[PDB]
């Protein structure tokens, strides 16, 4: 289990595999919140969450906290 | 727009992101200072960066307009400590608050586009030697964002 | 203050939340849930509530 | 974390619940009142959620 505070400020409670890639927790995402994953940008340690890594690669605990935001580009 | 802003000091006040802070210098309900904390594991590690907020009267259907007051590295954000980012201009949407605009200018700092830079000086050091790019970037840190 | 029903499961089969939103012109009735406003409107019933046509049913995300 | 979300007023204008139901395809984004979601498809911008273009405003209701 994680949590994921939403664009909108609430949290949002998810079951995640330790192994579990960002791509796919995106997608859960979209089925609990309708936002499109090319829309979705997570956030950790102030860092972003490359979507070909995974929970494991970025070292995320049991009750960490993720923070979605929109997905930009800086120019 | 006041009662908007309100909501969002009120929810900062309590439980804010976990490097950022922001909130009205003085008086002024919509002129506000934050602080990023430079993330871990970065060239900004430790330096604390300052920003001023204007939040425009039909807020928020037009962007705050945000800019660094500390001195910063980077190729997206000038001299000036302005900032080139999507989500100020063309990609703004009225659901983003303060917080969650602070939390995307922490993740451009360790994601940064040097393919369309706002300092094409800097972007030239982040594509050649990063070693480089990431030195100076240490060092304009501990001289500035002390 | 009737925003309260959107706390409430699903009129009918009270299993799952109301997120169907059944549209009819540009107004809608939100008090079931996505499947049963979908099994609404394929089975020809009108609004549960207004007893107008169905035009649309949406699956509505609060935010 | 529903029950914080579904009474809260509309987030842009903070003064009015959240009736104003964005639609796009066969979803839709329940945020703003029906004036502030309004405004938003006037002007043609884009759902402040997901981004996805406005379809249109239903005034939605929940009784
Ligand atoms: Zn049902
Ligand atoms: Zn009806
Ligand atoms: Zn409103
Ligand atoms: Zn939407």
């Amino acid at each position: 289990q994680i949590f994921v505070k939403t664009l909108t400020g609430k949290t949002i409670t998810l079951e995640v595999e330790p192994s579990d890639t960002i791509e796919n927790v995106k997608a859960k995402i979209q089925d609990k919140e309708g936002i499109p994953p090319d829309q979705q940008r997570l956030i950790f340690a102030g860092k972003q969450l490359e979507d070909g890594r995974t929970l494991s690669d970025y070292n995320i605990q049991k009750e960490s906290t993720l923070h979605l935001v929109l997905r930009l580009r800086g120019g | 727009a006041l009662k908007r802003i309100h909501k969002e000091l009120n929810d900062l006040a309590r439980d804010p992101p976990a490097q950022c802070r922001a909130g009205p210098v003085g008086d002024d309900m919509f002129h506000w200072q934050a602080t990023i904390m430079g993330p871990n594991d970065s060239p900004y590690q430790g330096g604390v960066f300052f920003l001023t907020i204007h939040f425009p009267t039909d807020y928020p259907f037009k962007p705050p307009k945000v800019a660094f007051t500390t001195r910063i590295y980077h190729p997206n954000i000038n001299s000036n400590g302005s900032i080139k980012l999507d989500i100020l201009r063309s990609q703004w949407s009225p659901a983003l608050t303060i917080s969650k605009v602070l939390l995307s200018i922490c993740s451009l700092l360790c994601d940064p586009n040097p393919d369309d830079p706002l300092v094409p000086e800097i972007a030239r050091i982040y594509k050649t030697d990063r070693e480089k790019y990431n030195r100076i970037a240490r060092e304009w840190t501990q001289k500035y964002a002390m | 203050e009737d925003c309260q029903n959107l706390l409430k499961p699903c009129s009918l089969c009270e299993k799952r939340p109301r997120d169907g939103n059944i549209i009819h012109g540009r107004t809608g009735h939100l008090v079931t849930c996505f499947h049963c406003a979908r099994r609404l409107k394929k089975a020809g019933a009108s609004c549960p509530i207004c007893k107008k046509e169905i035009q649309l049913v949406i699956k509505v995300f609060i935010a | 974390s529903l029950p914080l979300n579904a009474i809260e007023p509309c987030v842009i204008c903070q003064g009015r619940p959240k009736n104003g139901c964005i639609v796009h395809g066969k979803t839709g984004h329940l945020m703003a009142c029906f004036t502030c979601a309004k405004k938003l498809k006037k002007r043609n911008k884009p759902c402040p959620v997901c981004r996805q273009p406005i379809q249109m405003i239903v005034l939605t209701y929940f009784p």
